[PDB]
RNA sequence: UUGACAUUGUGAAGAGACAUAGUUUC
RNA sequence: GUUCUUUGUAAAGUGCCUUCGAAGAGUCGAGUUGUUUGGGAAUGCAGCUCUAAGUGGGUGGUAAAUUCCAUCUAAAGCUAA
RNA sequence: UUGACCUCAAAUCAGGUAGGAGUACCCGCUGAACUUAAGCAUAUCAAUAAGCGGAGGAAAAGAAACCAACCGGGAUUGCCUUAGUAACGGCGAGUGAAGCGGCAAAAGCUCAAAUUUGAAAUCUGGUACCUUCGGUGCCCGAGUUGUAAUUUGGAGAGGG
């Protein structure tokens, strides 16, 4: 059973496999089901719109922080700020978050912002059950997209201050490789008796 | 309140005052049937923060069960297979007494519903539990916007089927990096792993 | 901190304007509190001491501060346990039979 | 779990049909391919969108 | 297509192609990488070596992602502007409006120096930077603006 | 089968230490 | 959509000042045995022995002492897609 | 002598409830060997089959004692991916997950621990009447060893 100049394989099929084998022979038809489920939620939701005003937000870890990307909820600080508390914001339609933060000025001034275009974009009907039928959009999400924000400008002056690039990530490099050591040094040495 | 006071003094269990108290006590359940009705909480406190509460429909059994190793059945020790499967005597049984406590119950009182369950005591040969049950016929609880979800057919034996305060800890249900194995519950997400996907575009 | 603003060393990152956000009381979950010090005081003193805290102070007084945390760390979970364990038994010690 | 659908490059999918378009003129393959176009005015053949 | 498939051909003759003498038998070689180090051997040397045995350190927990770092070379680096905006700054090379990359925005970690760009300053937003692309973008008039 | 720990409590005499007050252990 | 009773000397929302701010125990955690896991000086589960605290506690995938930092808030509960 | 209370019993006592079946899918327990390793015991088959207890139209999981280490994210479930990877392994045969990203669907919450103390404000049942999936009056009873209102950490409470 090793023969040739093949790659070596990983197939694992020692198990019962055939008794687990999931052929979605129903992608059509799902499809076909998770359309008819929108159209009748999308009817039942009377002028709703399908979703919830959701937050902009950085995403996270040294990958994808470049980008930004649709948040859960908008912070009790962002509703805070854009004059209405949280209980309300829920039945307008917007998505509130208890467990994200405020660190960051620049997205949660993006946050507050969107905030106040809904509700300039919305109108809410009064609960009397006058119903002034008003047609419904069917996405928050399209109706107000996230888009990534302009960190600079096209064009503009060379500033070459002199000292290198690279040379700078090296030595930043150094100086956290030998902080404990150089401590070390510090403190030995401050034991001068 | 005094339930403060009854928390704090039972996490004393080695001063003076409460092993006189559960010397007494260990003896006398012990001489009482080893599946009997209590009249009321021993421990109201702990009764109470694990939802037990003082109206009619709620009821409270104190049970004991044998304490120690599984011994793995089988005549004379005889295995027959492989030597990793050859034990017999150090083996341990994947549930906690309190769940056998529950199931054993539960099934003297089928008509209720298990709520909870609470350790009281021990000696080297029996643990003893309290289990505090809800009774979901009676209207007291049909009504009782907070408990009468009791009532609904999903939780028929909650405690047959690790879904009792225990069973949810056997079972292994938390978040995390701890828990991947067990957690959507893991016959089920052996089940997911262990599936092949195929597409009719095939992927 | 403050972030450097560029990709490797010490405050590696990028440089965002602050914020600080509202404490979460969650996050207070140990404190103490008023009535908790005080239904603890009067049932320590209801109640005694346990066997192993009865020779934890003997050890104290009669071999050290050092073979105290030891035993106490045999004893209770670990050693930041013993810790604080040996440092209460010392404090009933100077409270009580002293001043 | 046989394969039953088949994968093709939307772009050499599109190549075809494209290839097929074309050949809706070209009156011999017309011919060829049954249909019965020897009396019929011009090849494309098309009509007012009144229809 | 079974059509096409020799084993049509095949039909009518005794053997099916797999021999009278050696047969076709279920497991001769033993099952999948068996005999690796034994029967097997000739083949795993050679064709295999260093298969067997350990190297280096294990890494628990290893998070690819922590090292995500693109590559992108001098090579191209122009390529990150649209071509009809390109066009424009080659012709001017000049300090006071140069163009401005963000590598990182392109999605790149790391630029390296593999050949050669025109002599027109660049200003390159990047990551990390090889000591060489960093000189030869300095040689163009251009820096490089470190980010994260 | 043998040991240790838990189930395990109460007196008394004799040993065992802070090193010839009694908390502790045999 | 319509119509009838006003449920109220009722119930709820929001700004400032001050003082407080109760939060699950034979559990957490530990030793050991066994099982299980990709989980490696130990991933989960269970038995026996030990057994907490409150500026505490858990986690941070290499054991340990020291010093920090980050992040949640266990040992009680319901819940459509 | 009479009346309570606690604990414990008895009725063919008033009214209810459990059992068995089904079991594709689901929540648990318990648990193999054939097989693969060209022998074989650890390993593998497999946390599989057989055996046992328990549900539903789905179940289970679920509003973080989470993931991260970021400019941070934000209940759960599933799909695409991560990946035949990190890792485990007579480091042999073999095995093998997770975080990020895209997508389906989206939804959030309540108890315990608090003196109503200028008023147990709460509830089963019997009974009469009614406009009966219920309401009201009345009477036994539950309940202070605590039934309501209020509060659930995102908070929140008391005074102003
Ligand atoms: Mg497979
Ligand atoms: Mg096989
Ligand atoms: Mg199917
Ligand atoms: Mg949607
Ligand atoms: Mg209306
Ligand atoms: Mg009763
Ligand atoms: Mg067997
Ligand atoms: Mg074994
Ligand atoms: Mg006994
Ligand atoms: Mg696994
Ligand atoms: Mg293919
Ligand atoms: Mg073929
Ligand atoms: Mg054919
Ligand atoms: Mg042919
Ligand atoms: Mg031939
Ligand atoms: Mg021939
Ligand atoms: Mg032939
Ligand atoms: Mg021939
Ligand atoms: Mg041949
Ligand atoms: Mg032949
Ligand atoms: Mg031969
Ligand atoms: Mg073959
Ligand atoms: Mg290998
Ligand atoms: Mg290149
Ligand atoms: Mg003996
Ligand atoms: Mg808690
Ligand atoms: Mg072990
Ligand atoms: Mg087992
Ligand atoms: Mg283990
Ligand atoms: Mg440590
Ligand atoms: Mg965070
Ligand atoms: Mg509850
Ligand atoms: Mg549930
Ligand atoms: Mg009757
Ligand atoms: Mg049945
Ligand atoms: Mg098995
Ligand atoms: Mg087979
Ligand atoms: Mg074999
Ligand atoms: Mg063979
Ligand atoms: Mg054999
Ligand atoms: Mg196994
Ligand atoms: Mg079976
Ligand atoms: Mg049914
Ligand atoms: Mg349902
Ligand atoms: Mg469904
Ligand atoms: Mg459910
Ligand atoms: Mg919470
Ligand atoms: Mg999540
Ligand atoms: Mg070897
Ligand atoms: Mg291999
Ligand atoms: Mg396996
Ligand atoms: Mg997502
Ligand atoms: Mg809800």
């Amino acid at each position: 059973a090793i023969s040739k100049n093949l790659p070596i394989l990983k197939n694992h099929f020692r198990k019962h496999w055939q008794e687990r084998v999931k052929v979605h022979f129903d992608q059509a038809g799902k499809k076909v089901s998770r359309r008819n489920a929108r159209a009748t939620r999308a009817a039942k939701i009377a002028p709703r719109p399908l979703d919830l005003l959701r937050p902009v937000v950085r995403a996270p870890t040294v990958k994808y922080n470049r980008k930004v990307r649709a948040g859960r909820g908008f912070t009790l600080a962002e509703v805070k700020a854009a004059g209405l508390t949280a209980a309300y914001a829920r039945t307008i339609g917007i998505a509130v978050d208890h467990r994200r933060q405020n660190r960051n000025q620049e997205i949660f001034d993006a946050n507050v912002q969107r905030l106040k275009e809904y509700q300039s974009k919305i109108i809410v009907f009064p609960r009397n059950g006058k119903a002034p039928e008003a047609e419904q959009v069917l996405s928050a999400a399209a109706t107000f997209p996230i888009a990534q924000p302009a960190t600079d400008v096209e064009a503009r002056a060379v500033q070459d201050n002199g000292e290198s690039a690279f040379r700078t990530l090296r030595l930043a490099r150094s100086e956290k490789k030998f902080r404990g050591i150089r401590e070390k040094r510090a403190r030995e040495k401050a034991e001068a008796e | 309140g005094a339930y403060k006071y009854l928390e704090e003094l039972q996490r004393k269990k080695q001063s003076d005052v409460l092993r006189f108290l559960q010397r007494v006590r260990v003896w006398e359940y012990r001489q009482k049937n080893v599946i009997h009705r209590a009249a009321r909480p021993t421990r109201p406190d702990k009764a109470r923060r694990l939802g037990y509460k003082a109206k009619q429909g709620f009821v409270i059994y104190r049970v004991r069960v044998r304490r120690g190793n599984r011994k793995r059945p089988v005549p004379k020790g005889a295995t027959y297979g492989k030597p990793t499967n050859q034990g017999v005597n150090e083996l341990k049984y994947q549930r906690s007494l309190r769940a056998t406590a529950e199931e054993r119950v539960g099934r003297r009182a089928a008509n209720l519903r298990v709520l909870n369950s609470y350790w009281v005591n021990q000696d080297s040969t029996y643990k003893y539990f309290e289990v505090i049950l809800v009774d979901p016929q009676h209207k007291a609880i049909r009504r009782d916007a907070r408990y009468n979800w009791i009532c609904d057919p999903v939780h028929k034996h909650r405690e047959a089927r690790g879904l009792t305060a225990t069973g949810k800890k056997s079972r292994g249900i938390n978040k995390g990096h701890k828990f991947n194995n067990t957690k959507a519950g893991r016959r089920k997400t052996w089940k997911r792993q262990n599936t092949l996907s195929l597409w009719r575009y095939r992927k | 901190t403050v972030k450097t603003g560029i990709a490797i060393g010490l405050n590696k990152g990028k440089k965002v304007t602050s914020m600080t956000p509202a404490p979460k009381i969650s996050y207070k979950k140990g404190a103490a509190s008023n009535r908790t010090k005080f239904v603890r005081s009067l049932v320590r003193e209801i109640a005694g001491l346990s066997p192993y805290e009865r020779r934890l102070i003997d050890l104290i007084r009669n071999s050290g501060e050092k073979r105290a945390r030891k035993v106490a760390k045999k004893r209770l979970g670990s050693f930041t346990r013993a810790k604080a364990k040996v440092e209460e038994m010392n404090n009933i010690i100077a409270a009580s039979r002293r001043h | 779990w046989r394969k039953w659908n088949v994968k093709v490059n939307h772009n050499e999918k599109r190549y075809a049909t494209a290839s097929a378009i074309a050949a809706t003129a070209v009156a011999s393959l017309v011919l060829a391919r049954g249909h019965r176009v020897e009396k019929i005015p011009e090849i494309p053949l098309v009509v007012s969108t009144d229809l | 297509p079974s059509r096409f498939t020799k084993t049509r051909k095949h039909r009518g003759h005794v053997s099916a192609g797999k021999g009278r003498i050696g047969k076709h038998r279920k497991h001769p070689g033993g099952r999948g990488m068996a005999g690796g180090q034994h029967h097997h051997r000739i083949n795993m040397d050679k064709y295999h070596p260093g298969y067997f045995g350990k190297v280096g350190m294990r890494y628990f927990h290893k998070q690819q992602a922590h090292f995500w770092k693109p590559v992108l070379n001098l090579d191209k680096l122009w390529t990150l502007i649209p071509e009809d905006k390109r066009d424009q700054y080659l012709k001017s090379a000049s300090k006071e409006t140069a163009p401005v990359i963000d590598t990182l925005a392109a999605g790149y970690g790391k630029i390296l120096g593999k050949g050669r760009i025109p002599n027109v300053p660049v200003i390159v937003k990047a990551r990390f930077v090889s000591k060489l692309a960093e000189e030869k973008i300095r040689a163009a008039g251009g820096v490089v603006e470190l980010i994260a």
